[PDB]
């Protein structure tokens, strides 16, 4: 996340780190103990057999002992178009389920349909890069954002730090828009690079998916 | 530390018949930013194409070969970027094609 | 080399491996020896730093019949249109003579635009990739034919039929790919056409420089 701060220590439990080889490359949500929530084009092109879903971590660069990591079993997809960066979501159902505890937790997701005007205040979060051309994050970073409409389509949650260069970056993918306290966004897509100021970030909205996502989890 | 994945340029049809590679970290996640910024660098060195012809091609794009058998078809005209990483140790080859 | 067999070693002592340092990359083209001092090559195979390897057969090993030198200076030809890939031709000043042996001395060029009449069989050789998926480690060789410019004429938009040259049946799945630029094209032992491009799928007819249509450049140059 660029422009953002450090976050409170686990003060957002189901926020899940996606690595390959030891690697943060995309985030993802704990929606259920045996299922996270995802960007589709993160695992559209990985060795899904490699990928480690690590829980309830905070530093990644560091040993936690509060973490607990799972592999893949099946992966769902709800339409995924890589051409027009439609329908940006997966579900990664895990090799095990996940103990719920203060540092995981399952999320909220909105109600089918529930859509956001302009304006409203959200939460946008990740071990993405703190700055395009800067570096990786090792502390998860959280960010002040506002929901806007201009310049954004209706397949999409689009947001935009106003008045300032800072935005979502690289490694946020598949990291969770909290909004309200629910889960409204899954991090899809920058335009222009990192932190333009000029372009709101993309979110694939998940409010259009609840259907789908609990047949799913059930 | 550092490997070598091969690239290829087609621009207005034609493909020169030389072996070229690109030079990357062994085992690092990036974006497909760094790789663009990369992809229109040999754009210019091998065929002279500049951003100006790329914002007047009829359509310019690359695609990254991943070893796995997949693949992800980037607009280079598109100015859109995923916001997620890959490591460079799982792609394959890059493919640049442009008119 | 697509569609064609390994080469007898070292019966084709003119042949040169290049190791071509660009900007973020490498890149790794042939080339030929045309004099004691100079290979001939493409000018797209051109690079800040070449070494120059004559005399191999197997360049992932190192055998001592091979003689490495990196290039004094690489000189593209003041035509040269990397867009359209036109005049596609580059000497190579050498730092260093060869040695000269059974294994290493230059090829014969062709007399001042020398023609080459359509059907003509000739040989190509050089070290690249023999599929879109698979390589050599040593030096392979086919032989194409030459066709009527106006198999070239309709599939690339830059062909110049007098400054190169259409080589390539249609229906025979022959050619040179990638790594093999630069290298010669010969017929009756003379370096008649440089490898230069074609279409990216393999697919023949290709297109070559034309080396005879180059010839007063060529001695001007090597001084």
């Amino acid at each position: 996340i660029v422009g953002g701060r450090r976050a409170r220590p686990h003060a957002w439990p189901f926020m899940v780190s996606l690595q390959l080889r030891g690697g943060h490359f995309c985030g993802a949500t704990l929606i259920a103990p045996n299922f996270v929530m995802s960007a589709a084009h993160c695992v559209a092109n990985v060795n899904v057999r490699a990928v480690r879903v690590v829980l309830g971590a905070h530093n990644l660069s560091r040993r936690e002992p509060t973490r607990q990591v799972f592999a893949v079993q099946r992966i769902f997809e709800n339409g995924y178009d890589p051409v027009n960066l439609l329908n940006d979501i997966v579900i990664l159902q895990l090799n095990g389920s996940a103990t719920i505890n203060a540092n995981v937790q399952v999320a909220q997701l909105p109600a089918q349909g529930r859509r956001l005007g302009n304006g409203v205040q959200c939460l946008a979060m990740g071990w993405g890069l703190l700055g395009r051309n800067r570096g990786i994050a090792s502390v998860l970073q959280e960010l002040n954002v506002t929901v806007v409409t201009s310049l954004c389509r209706r397949s999409n949650v689009c947001t935009l730090v106003r008045g300032r260069q800072a935005g979502v970056c690289f490694g946020d993918s598949g990291s969770p828009l909290v909004c309200n306290g629910l889960i409204h966004g899954i991090a899809s897509f920058v335009r222009g690079g990192c932190a333009s100021g000029l372009y709101p970030d993309a979110f694939a909205p998940v409010a259009q998916f609840v259907n789908w996502i609990d047949s799913i989890i059930q | 530390s550092t490997i070598q994945i091969p690239y290829t340029i087609t621009v207005n049809g034609t493909s020169q018949n030389i072996l070229s590679s690109l030079t990357f970290n062994k085992n690092q996640n990036i974006s497909y930013k760094d790789i663009e910024n990369k992809v229109k660098s040999v754009l210019y060195f091998n065929r002279g194409i500049s951003d100006i012809d790329l914002r007047l091609s009829k359509q310019a794009e690359y695609t990254v070969h991943f070893k796995n058998g997949t693949k992800r078809v980037i607009d280079l005209k598109s100015g859109i970027y995923t916001a997620d990483l890959i490591n460079t140790s799982d792609i394959k080859a890059i493919s640049v094609n442009v008119d | 080399i697509i569609g064609g067999r390994e080469s007898r070693p070292h019966s084709r002592p003119y042949m040169a491996y290049l190791q071509i340092q660009s900007p973020a990359g490498q890149s790794r083209c042939g080339g030929f020896l045309v004099r004691e001092d100079f290979v001939l090559t493409a000018a797209h195979c051109w690079g800040s730093n070449i070494n120059v390897t004559l005399g191999a057969h197997n360049i992932q090993r190192r055998e001592n019949t091979q003689q490495h030198i990196t290039a004094r200076r690489a000189i593209r030809h003041p035509q040269y249109n990397q867009r359209t890939i036109q005049n596609d031709i580059m000497l190579l000043q050498l730092s260093r003579r060869v040695r000269r042996n059974r294994n290493v001395n230059p090829v014969a060029l062709p007399r001042a635009q020398e023609g080459l009449r359509p059907g003509t069989l000739c040989t190509v050789a050089g070290w690249g990739r023999v599929s879109m998926r698979r390589g050599t480690d040593t030096l392979r060789e086919v032989q194409l034919r030459v066709q009527r410019d106006r198999q070239c004429l309709r599939i690339f938009g830059s062909y110049d039929p007098r400054r190169q040259i259409c080589v390539g049946d249609r229906r025979e799945r022959k050619a040179a790919f990638k790594g093999d630029s630069g290298g010669p094209l010969l017929c009756n032992n003379v370096a008649h056409g440089i490898v230069s491009y074609g279409k990216s799928s393999g697919v023949p007819p290709e297109v070559f420089t034309r080396v005879s249509s180059f010839l007063p450049w060529i001695r001007t140059t090597m001084r």
